[PDB]
């Protein structure tokens, strides 16, 4: 139930997430998306090591679900890029994304 | 003049943008800064269109992204609205939420090499870009769509919206335009061949600039002075005598009458324009040339960048506050 | 429910693909789930359009979770790596996988 | 002799492996060729370690995957087990399923330059792997571990188990190892510096080679005959004489005494060991130099790879079987 409603979150985020391949807009949208999914399922210890948390997992596609405003931290691996940005601002941008690939 | 006690004067913050280990730290120093209107923010870009924000007087560290193809080249310059920061590149114009989530992107055929934008007569709901280009465009900022394209003769370096849209050429002459139908009501002879910074107010123009832009005989050599520009009653005024050569300026955005003058050692003039006697010094301690300059709305915080990479914060030790 | 089960292993495919980093089986095993995972999530048809599929996708992961003997086609981009392979392969070395990054 | 009928033998199908859109095409043509003993499999390596399977007559592709890093070189011989694929390269051996599925890895620190492995004394559960260096390593085909480490003062290009594992050195000398304590049995003085080619069946060891390895005067040049051993009574047999020089060989799965021997041309002689005065002559048409060559488990199948990456099944139109 609330399990369809990740898995559903989960099929959405996989399929919009490292495909093949115009605006500027977009290319700011796809690496959101995939830092977001960083986030959620690579987190690392200092020193590096993988850090399996399950319930971190249902945690974050929870508030994803349920378009929290609270704000989370996404950045790049340089640390160059960094955005500041609420679940459901990603909620809504996972949304189109998966909806402009319908098209 | 009249030097500055340190209780009121002290750099309180600094940064490397961009750092050794950013991605365009080998294309140079910053591009452009600018204070945000609102959440404590300094907006600085680089030579390559990265955006970074900034928060506070310590700059802290708050989003960064880029906001063009790096091929694109520097980011021009940045404006403010509620929604978010517009960024002008080159080629073309974007908008993003402080966040960083996008908000819409330009990229039209005429935007062949863009330098400058300005709000119109319509409040934020409307910019005017150009650049050294023949071609002008404005943009419906709420629809994110070009509205109108513009001829002019005239290509720009700055573009700032006061009373009038104040417009400096890169010949160094300052076009003044009407704001609904963006023709030239006066041309004001600024400097003798570029302006390198313009501010202004409902009442005030105010340029730094020189008389020869570089060649291999000559380095490109700034004024010993602000031209002055009367925008109440449109006449020039007596330009600000500024020895240390004035590179930048700004109009403090609370005494209305005062400019705020750097040259390039990081040396600032606190000046009355309409007497330059009683003028407040004070200096800074840049490790590099001075490149930009800025200052909050509420004219309590300064920044500077240099060409070593750095961008200060100088003002107050007390408790200062960039907006509201 | 099944519905949950389809999320765990959801988890799990999230968390191995594409991280940041010994032996040569190790290289052979990534390549293979990430292949999987393109299996799945990332089908496209003639001329490279989206093929969004949730029943695809529910398939894919059922017969995962049944460790089917059906054997699928996975191809590189550049076609040079392909491997025919079981859901049931596919299925213990996912489980693999994300047991040695909890280690 | 006697030429073979067209409804006997030909062209059944043929792949390019690399081909031009292959990672692996600028480094050459194939390393090795080899049938698998089931599932009417071909394999192909390639100069940087790819390797593909294929099925059929008219190669169908079946699997592909690469089995060290490329910066090792060339896939140098395949062997067969009921559980997968055992592929040997100059650092690492490497043991996949058929499928793809990694089954283990072992690169050990005396893997300086593998040329060769066979299986020993325990069927297929144990090889004996080694190559232009002075160690050899055992192998637990099951465990997938190095379980003893043995000094060779000759160094190998070819191992093969049959009645004894005949090890053909890079000097054109081949000498004769018991299973068991693979001590030397016997050294045969095949060629006069290399060994192109061996195989063995119970009762005999076949070779090609030639008398100098290429230098910048001389090009290597193959004998026109093929060396052979007696294996039951441990005694050389009289040379197979073979006019357009014998580059490759292997002995007939089913007429036991049987040699096939292959030219550069791909001229290929089916002759009798005990009397080479009865043998059937065949040509194929391979676009360039052959290279490799492997005959199928029953005998039907005929593989050819050459020097322009085409690699050829010839054999009889009549529904031919790889295996069982």
């Amino acid at each position: 139930l609330e399990n369809g409603r990740i898995a559903r979150l989960m099929f959405k985020l996989s399929v919009v997430n490292e495909r093949g391949d115009h605006n500027w807009s977009e290319t700011g949208e796809r690496l959101l998306l995939k830092l977001f999914r960083d986030y959620v399922f690579h987190q690392v210890d200092a020193d590096g090591k993988a850090r399996l948390d399950t319930n971190h997992y249902l945690n974050c596609l929870s508030k994803l679900d349920a378009s929290s405003e609270e704000q989370i931290l996404l950045t790049s691996r340089d640390n160059a890029t960094v955005f500041v940005v609420s679940y459901r601002s990603i909620r809504q941008m996972l949304d189109r994304a998966y909806g402009e690939l319908g098209k | 003049p009249h030097m500055m006690d340190s209780r009121d004067w002290t750099q309180l913050g600094c940064v490397a943008y961009p750092s050794p280990i950013h991605p365009d730290y080998h294309a140079g120093p910053a591009s452009t800064i600018a204070f945000d209107n609102q959440d404590e923010l300094l907006w600085i870009g680089t030579q390559k269109g990265f955006a970074g924000s900034f928060i506070g007087r310590e700059l802290k560290r708050f989003t960064a992204f880029r906001i063009h193809p790096e091929t694109d080249g520097p980011l021009r310059q940045f404006l403010f609205v509620d929604k978010g920061v517009i960024f002008l590149g080159s080629r073309s114009v974007y908008m993003a939420a402080r966040s960083g989530v996008p908000i819409w992107s330009i990229r039209h055929e005429s935007m062949q090499d863009l330098r400058a934008m300005s709000f119109t007569s319509k409040g934020t709901s409307e910019i005017l870009v150009a650049g050294w280009q023949n071609k002008m465009l404005v943009i419906d900022v709420n629809k994110g769509e070009v509205v109108k394209e513009l001829p002019t003769q005239d290509q720009y370096s700055f573009l700032k919206m006061s009373r009038y849209i104040c417009a400096a050429t890169n010949k160094g002459t300052v076009n003044i335009l009407d704001p609904i139908t963006f023709t030239i009501k006066k041309q004001w002879q600024a400097h003798g061949a570029f302006i390198n910074d313009l501010d202004t107010s409902n009442d005030f123009i105010v340029t730094c600039g020189g008389s020869h832009r570089q060649t291999h005989n000559t380095p490109a050599i700034l004024d010993p002075y602000v031209k002055v520009f009367d925008l109440k009653n449109m006449s020039a005024m007596n330009p600000v005598p500024f020895a240390p050569l004035a590179a930048h300026v700004r109009m403090h955005p609370r005494m209305l009458t005062t400019a705020i003058v750097v040259n390039q050692a990081g040396q600032i003039h606190v000046t009355d324009l309409l007497n330059p006697s009683n003028s407040q010094v004070c200096y800074t301690q840049p490790q590099g040339v001075v490149l930009h300059f800025d200052v909050s709305r509420t004219g309590e915080g300064k920044a500077l960048a240099d060409n070593k990479h750095n961008t200060y914060v100088w003002g107050s030790p007390n408790k200062i506050q960039f907006t509201e």
